[PDB]
């Protein structure tokens, strides 16, 4: 805008869906070969999660019985 | 019989797409009338098994 | 062998019609012979010849 | 291992959220335990139990 | 034209850009 003013001169998908799937495919079969698990990055995260819910389940039982003035 | 594991009938998870699917040489005999005419045959011996 | 099959998923290029053809072409040769030798079994290889 | 990673560039499929999740899920378990054992350290494992 | 006369009878990209990059 500044430059223009400084001078005065004003002024479908499936071709990609399957183009994706084989990549998604060539990925998985390629992971068969290195024996590289793509899902430990979630099994870790999932077990890490429910042993946080049941860890909170303790931590809020105390605030439910000791009171948030005592625990604090 | 483990009442916490009552067994039933289900299906599983998916992959990246490259798949026709074969068979072996054991129980062809009782077990041959499900599918239909759904092959990419080559009856010329260039293959072997 | 793997990257092959998943790659055939994509062109929808059946690797086994080259055999389904050959297999159906074969049993309709056995049952076609089964006729052709019934006649030699009843007309005789001197008559048919 | 190479053809894997460059192929993941293309689907924009992060191979490491399966660990960033797990890592943040982990330190917010250590600091969650750090509370849960402070109480047993001050209320006693006979009281909390 | 000759044949026709001999008878008388007259008469978007990014899907390819990234499709290229991985190659």
């Amino acid at each position: 805008q500044k430059y223009a003013s400084i001078v005065g001169v004003d002024l479908l998908e499936e071709i990609t869906k399957d183009h994706k799937v084989l990549a998604r495919q060539q990925l998985q079969v390629l992971a068969r070969y290195l024996k590289m698990d793509l899902d430990n990055g979630e099994r870790k995260f999932l077990k890490e999660k429910d042993t946080v819910a049941e860890l909170q389940a303790q931590l809020d039982y105390l605030n439910a019985e000791l009171g948030e003035f005592f625990v604090n | 019989y483990n009442p916490e594991k009552k067994e039933m009938i289900q299906e599983v998870i998916v992959e990246e797409d490259l798949e026709p699917f074969e068979a072996s040489k054991e129980t062809a005999e009782q077990f041959k009338h499900q599918h239909g005419d759904k092959v990419d045959i080559f009856e010329i011996p260039e293959t072997g098994e």
